[PDB]
RNA sequence: CGCAAGACGGACCAGAGCGAAAGCAUUUGCCAAGAAUGUUUUCAUUAAUCAAGAACGAAAGUCGGAGGUUCGAAGACGAUCAGAUACCGUCGUAGUUCCGACCAUAAACGAUGCCGACUGGCGAUGCGGCGGCGUUAUUCCCAUGACCCGCCGGGCAGCUUCCGGGAAACCAAAGUCUUUGGGUUCCGGGGGGAGUAUGGUUGCAAAGCUGAAACUUAAAGGAAUUGACGGAAGGGCACCACC
């Protein structure tokens, strides 16, 4: 199932970016 | 316990069976009371109107 | 094992008894006699196996139509149940019965005064 | 128990059956016999039996079971009475099959004798001889008809009669049999029968009313 | 040993309780009302590997051991019950079902009639194994 | 249909087949017809479609039932249509 | 490209169908997909009924049948055998299989 | 043999019915709603399709109460194996059931907007109406139910054909198109980067909606034909195969 797996590779990692982003200001 | 010996003639032969096709499969009519026929396997070269001996008569067996 | 004929020996037969019925027996030691004055064969191996369906065929033919064969013996036979046979002297009589929806469509047609009459079952038969 | 051979310490019972049965025993059975606070007659009380009715009743099919308990022991005799009856189980299969509608209904009712009953009944559609259309269902309405029917005549034979006059209706079926005579106004039933009773409630022991069955 | 104390013309019945299923099969024989147990037998109770407790072979075994208690104890007839597992599972019998009935019928008993008694849900609760199945 | 049948000319049996507002010009199937019944014997009219259940004016109980299609008469001693 | 104009089921006009668990793997597959099979058998084999018939205590008794009703899905029927697969113009056929 | 609790409605069950779709199967009663048909009833253009705005919306998931039978993400263990954080087995938390608030997604599929007209044949099937010779049931007719033979509406579908269309597979519509115009809503423009970054907005959260460019590339893709190949199926053969 790739498509899904990339779909899910790509939640998490925007995840991580918008926690990362929202702490600096 | 323990059961007698049987005898019985072989009055049809029905085909090949095993893996290699090692046993033939055969009809006998057991020779105290012609009335009762079964099914059987056997290892060797046989003929219509061989008499086999049986260990047990109760045993019934198809296609292995 | 095998035993069966090739198209060169069973189509030398059929050409064979086509031409020369009125020669031919049951005797194989004979129509192997024959084949060899009627024909040319290469082979004394070749002849003794024409010969051999030959004779075959010989025993079909004394009890019916063989369908790539044709004598005159079996045609003018055929010829006698083509034209008239002996089984009647009169057509089938024309004195035959009408339905009442027949001999309302006679009626019709200006026709009828030959013809018996009665009525089917009351519904559809199921 | 680890005992040496405990049949040698077992007695064999007779069990006998209601007086309406034309074939009256029913067969045999073990008990350990007496010892100090266990005594042989409350180990035999309350075993449920469950018979065909072709070993109770001479000339009667086979299929209806009937179960029957033990009440009393009297010597080396075992006493029963009825407890609720049933068809078997190749029987019910046999006869539902597809293009057909199958009705069924229940009932709660008690006999003139205090005993407290619940009764089943199910009736199968009828393909009609001419017919050249596959299948043979009723409609919603038809089959509601239908089932009023079958509650109607199922409570009426038992709210005005006893125990005794309820089972010489169900040895026979005759119940089933006015059924099915009664809704072919409506649509043609073709296999039609009580299948089941259960009982719920039952009076005082009685030992009178137990002997009067017997006698 | 002590059965009834009639022993000529008639007949003295059990019942046979016969399991068959995949894994394994019992033979039981009891009381007529079912409540008193009078032998018990069990396909590995008579093979010595696990693969074979389900066999033709050892429900054959099993019969012929049950039979011979009953005569000792004096029984003659047997009325039969039937089951394969049930409930949410397959309820087709396992192949040891019918060497087990030809088995104590050829050792003599006498038979009476046979019943079909596998428990069946009008519905039920979810079967074991997910959605996707057991997968092989 | 063949390739050449004529469209004006269609024949009575053609005509009363086929659907009131599908005909060439169209046309009601029901009607108006003449009812009397026992014990008095003054004559009415009616509507085979009828949706009330008339009362004659010899005030019998029910001259007639409605019905899903035609209504249905009380066995009264005419069911005659008026001719137009 | 689409294989079958029924789209391998028996669904048409309705949303959706209840789903039923396979007799062999307990799948879960819908109503109107799964491949049916209902059979009729003696409880006694062709063979045994001899040697049953005579020890019987009834002078007349007929041997019972067992019923059971089976459901696969097309993973199950394939491989148990139960159905095979067929030549492109050959799949259309509805008809049984001859007796 | 008997008691208790929670979940579920088998067989009958079908290319059958109902609903805007998601969905809907034990009995009986109560409340409000609806399609088609029948009609020589009534109003008389009141209609079609739709920015903004609005109701409903499988499963999973979140918050607050109650319950907990079966099954079972995470987790603990037994096997298998080079390893096996998997497939197979034993146990089990959250959840799976009910009540009250949220969430707005799906291969949500006929991968196929809605309204209207026209263009071949045939047999069935569910609902309402119309006509007809018999058989069967209730009361003694009549009326009415189960069956049988036809006709008319509108419904879920099937078979057939050189209607015609198409790249073909196939389609009575996916037809009436270079012989090109019945009305009207949404919406695509070679393959990727990408449903990503950034701003706005809705949400308790998970997340939903709207949505780029720099840069990179000669093909990526659809239908069908002949080979080769399969731990796919069916027939047949060989001591350079096996018994």
């Amino acid at each position: 199932m790739r498509a899904k797996w990339r779909k899910k590779r790509m939640r998490r990692l925007k995840r991580k970016r918008r926690k990362m982003r929202q702490r600096s200001k | 316990r323990v059961q007698p010996i049987k005898l019985a003639r072989v009055t049809k032969v029905l085909g090949r069976t095993g893996s290699q096709g090692q046993c033939t499969q055969v009809r006998v009519e057991f020779m105290d009371d012609t009335s009762r026929s079964i099914i059987r396997n056997v290892k060797g070269p046989v003929r219509e109107g061989d008499v086999l001996t049986l260990l047990e008569s109760e045993r019934e067996a198809r296609r292995l | 094992m095998g035993r069966v004929r090739t198209k060169t020996v069973k189509k030398a037969a059929r050409v064979i008894i086509e031409k020369y019925y009125t020669r031919l027996g049951n005797d194989f030691h004979t129509n192997k006699r024959v084949c060899e004055e009627i024909a040319i064969i290469p082979s004394k191996k070749l002849r003794n196996k024409i010969a051999g369906y030959v004779t075959h065929l010989m025993k079909r033919i004394q009890r019916g139509p063989v369908r790539g064969i044709s004598i005159k013996l079996q045609e003018e036979e055929r010829e006698r149940r083509d034209n008239y046979v002996p089984e009647v002297s009169a057509l089938d009589q024309e004195i035959i019965e009408v339905d009442p929806d027949t001999k309302e469509m006679l009626k019709l047609l200006d026709f009828g005064s030959l013809s018996n009459l009665q009525v089917t079952q009351p519904t559809v038969g199921m | 128990k680890k005992v040496v051979d405990p049949f040698s310490k077992k007695d064999w019972y007779d069990v006998k059956a209601p007086a309406m049965f034309n074939i009256r025993n029913i067969g045999k059975t073990l008990v350990t016999r007496t010892q100090g606070t266990k005594i042989a007659s409350d180990g035999l009380k309350g075993r449920v039996f469950e018979v065909s009715l072709a070993d109770l009743q001479n000339d009667e099919v086979a299929f209806r079971k009937f179960k029957l308990i033990t009440e009393d022991v009297q010597g080396k005799n075992c006493l029963t009475n009825f407890h609720g009856m049933d068809l078997t189980r190749d029987k019910m299969c046999s006869m539902v099959k597809k293009w057909q509608t199958m009705i069924e209904a229940h009932v709660d009712v008690k006999t003139t004798d205090g005993y407290l009953l619940h009764l089943f009944c199910v009736g199968f559609t009828k393909k009609c001889n001419n017919q050249i259309r596959k299948t043979s269902y009723a409609q919603h309405q038809q089959v509601r008809q239908i089932r009023k029917k079958m509650m109607e005549i199922m409570t009426r034979e038992v709210q005005t009669n006893d125990l005794k006059e309820v089972v010489n209706k169900l040895i026979p079926d005759s119940i089933g049999k006015d059924i099915e005579k009664a809704c072919q106004s409506i649509y043609p039933l073709h296999d039609v029968f009580v299948r089941k009773v259960k009982m719920l409630k039952k009076p005082k022991f009685e030992l009178g009313k137990l002997m009067e069955l017997h006698g | 040993s002590l059965g009834p104390q009639v022993a000529e013309g008639e007949n003295v019945f059990g019942v046979c309780h016969i399991f068959a299923s995949f894994n394994d099969t019992f033979v039981h024989v009891t009381d007529l009302s079912g409540k008193e147990t009078i032998c018990r037998v069990t396909g590995g109770m008579k093979v010595k590997a696990d693969r074979d407790e389900s066999s033709p072979y050892a429900a054959m075994l099993a019969a012929q051991d049950v039979a011979q208690r009953c005569k000792e104890l004096g029984i003659t007839a047997l009325h039969i019950k039937l089951r394969a597992t049930g409930g949410n599972r397959t309820k087709t019998p396992g192949p040891g079902a019918q060497s087990a009935l030809r088995a104590l019928a050829r050792s003599g008993m006498k038979i009476g009639r046979i019943e079909d008694v596998t428990p069946i849900p009008s519905d039920s609760t979810r079967r074991k194994g997910g959605r996707r199945g057991r997968r092989l | 249909m063949p390739l050449a049948k004529d469209l004006l000319h269609p024949s009575p049996e053609e005509e009363k087949r086929k659907h009131k507002k599908k005909r060439l010009v169209q046309s009601p199937n029901s009607y108006f017809m003449d009812v009397k019944c026992p014990g008095c014997y003054k004559i009415t009219t009616v509507f085979s479609h009828a949706q009330t259940v008339v009362l004659c004016v010899g005030c019998s109980t029910v001259l007639c039932q409605p019905t899903g299609g035609k209504a249905r008469l009380t066995e009264g001693c005419s069911f005659r249509r008026k001719q137009h | 490209t689409k294989k079958r104009r029924n789209n391998g089921r028996a669904k048409k006009g309705r949303g959706h169908v209840q789903p039923i668990r396979c007799t062999n793997c307990a799948c879960c597959v819908p109503k109107d997909k799964a491949i049916k099979k209902f059979v009729i058998r003696n409880i006694v084999e062709a063979a045994a009924v001899r040697d049953i018939s005579e020890v019987s205590v009834f002078d007349a008794y007929v041997l019972p049948k067992l019923y059971v009703k089976l459901h696969y899905c097309v993973s199950c029927a394939i491989h148990s055998k139960v159905v095979r697969n067929r030549s492109r113009e050959a799949r259309k056929d509805r008809t049984p299989p001859p007796r």
